[PDB]
């Protein structure tokens, strides 16, 4: 048994938000041992609902539950910053004996756009004497994280060598990422110039190094 | 209330097997159900198996049976999880959480029973990295400012952390005296199976040819200690 969640939701400030389970209902005269969880970046889940209309002491009433047939439904009202984060509901089984939805990702939106800061490296001369070359591309303050890298040496696309991690949130609730491009010694000084490009937004800004 | 305390991270290459222990520093531990759930980095929660220790049962998932085993220690109120055949595919933060209601009392007790009501209460997981990779020390090298002292603003220099295995490593900039405008970037994991990030230093540009840059780079892991001085 699977549940299904979706993937993104996304609300304003003082609007209300529901996400959905469609997964477990089953089984006529077994009950149903529903259950929803609250995760922030890199802490551990908080148990927000359970069976399926309860809530724990502490937990705001903004937060409610429901189930109608197969579908459980997590309603949270007077959206605020705090309650972006990840939510997921979970289900007891004689089959299976808890599943773990997808998960749904809830953005309060609102909040101001950013362009990134782009700052982009030539090799070292001490890298190049050890017969190695690599670019390194770095991606600071853009909002929100989302953003692609593309890699060019002389208006010409190039897709050799190109390592660019996720974005992840800084301290001051913006994003960052970064890129590299490896080269050998000889690719980097043939060619006239290369370039990072970092399209955010549709806004494309761009640093080239040359040797 | 109660705390459950997990054991620090874990390395493992393929094939090999894992142990996590869950401490429950607390009261509940003996009439409670503990579950065991993982989560791969940027993926949804995954329940891999569940313990009651007062009865002795354990429920697996059919993904992990045969190769998960839950076992409790009613005396130090302990709980422990035990991944063997470990592949790539599980690298993930193990979790252990305990449900939020007694145990129902039951006189016909099925070996694989277990009571699912919700887990209020978490430990602070244990990030377990499954490669095939070797210790490796990184190479440093400086990444050199590209305006000039005379160009007036700002400039950036940095430092490039190459081809490193595993996690984490460390870096200052003047043994801990330059930290403003300092952004280490979160490194990359390349196909080869090392990784690779830069840390970077927003500087003013006169300060260029005047004030002296070093990057201090630590990969505790190998024991490497580099310090690279970065020049325009
Ligand atoms: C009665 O039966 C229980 C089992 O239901 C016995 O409990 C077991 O107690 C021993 C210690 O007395 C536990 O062993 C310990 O293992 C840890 C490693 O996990 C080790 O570091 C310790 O030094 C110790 O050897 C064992 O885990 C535990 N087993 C269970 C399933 O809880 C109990 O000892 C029995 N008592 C009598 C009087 O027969």
């Amino acid at each position: 048994s699977v549940l299904t969640q979706p993937a993104s939701v996304s609300g304003s400030p003082g609007q209300s938000i529901t996400i959905s389970c469609t997964g477990a209902s089953s089984d006529v005269g077994d009950y149903n041992y529903v259950s929803w969880y609250q995760q922030h970046p890199g802490k551990a889940p908080k148990l927000m609902i359970y069976d399926v209309s309860n809530r724990p002491s502490g937990v705001s009433n903004r937060f409610s539950g429901s189930k109608s047939g197969d579908t459980a439904s997590l309603t949270i009202s007077g959206l605020q910053a705090e309650d972006e984060a990840d939510y997921y509901c979970s289900s007891y089984t004689r089959s299976s004996s808890v599943v773990f939805g997808g998960g749904t990702k809830l953005t309060v939106l609102g909040q101001p756009k950013a362009a990134p800061s782009v700052t982009l490296f030539p090799p070292s001369s001490e890298e190049l004497q050890a017969n190695k070359a690599t670019l390194v591309c770095l991606i600071s303050d853009f909002y929100p994280g989302a953003v692609t890298v593309a890699w060019k040496a002389d208006s010409s696309p190039v897709k050799a060598g190109v390592e660019t991690t996720t974005p992840s949130k800084q301290s001051n609730n913006k994003y960052a990422a970064s890129s590299y491009l490896s080269l050998t010694p000889e690719q980097w000084k043939s060619h006239r110039s290369y370039s990072c490009q970092v399209t955010h937004e549709g806004s494309t800004v761009e640093k080239t190094v040359a040797p | 209330e109660v705390q459950l305390v997990q054991s620090g991270a874990e390395v493992k290459k393929p094939g090999s097997s894992v142990k996590v222990s869950c401490k429950a520093s607390g009261g509940p531990f003996s009439s409670y159900g503990f579950s065991w759930v993982r989560q791969a980095p940027g993926q949804g929660l995954e329940w891999m198996g569940g313990i009651i220790p007062v009865y002795g049962t354990t429920n697996y998932a059919q993904k992990f049976q045969g190769r998960v085993t839950i076992t409790a220690d009613e005396s130090t109120s302990t709980a422990y999880m035990e991944l063997s055949s470990l592949k790539s595919e599980d690298t993930a933060v193990y979790y252990c959480a305990r449900d939020l209601q007694r145990t129902p009392m039951v006189d016909r007790i099925i070996g694989s029973y277990y009571y699912y009501n919700g887990l209020d209460v978490w430990g602070q997981g244990t990030t377990v990295t499954v490669s095939s990779a070797s210790t490796k020390g990184p190479s440093v090298f400086p990444l050199a400012p590209s305006s000039k002292s005379t160009s007036g603003g700002t400039a950036a220099l940095g430092c490039l952390v190459k081809d490193y295995f595993p996690e984490p490593v460390t870096v200052s900039w003047n043994s801990g005296a330059l930290t403003s405008g300092v952004h280490t970037f979160p490194a990359v994991l390349q196909s080869s199976g090392l990784y690779s990030l830069s840390s970077v230093v927003t500087v003013p540009s006169s300060s260029l040819g005047t004030q002296t840059y070093i990057c201090n780079v630590n990969h505790k892991p190998s024991n490497t200690k580099v310090d690279k001085k970065v020049e325009p």
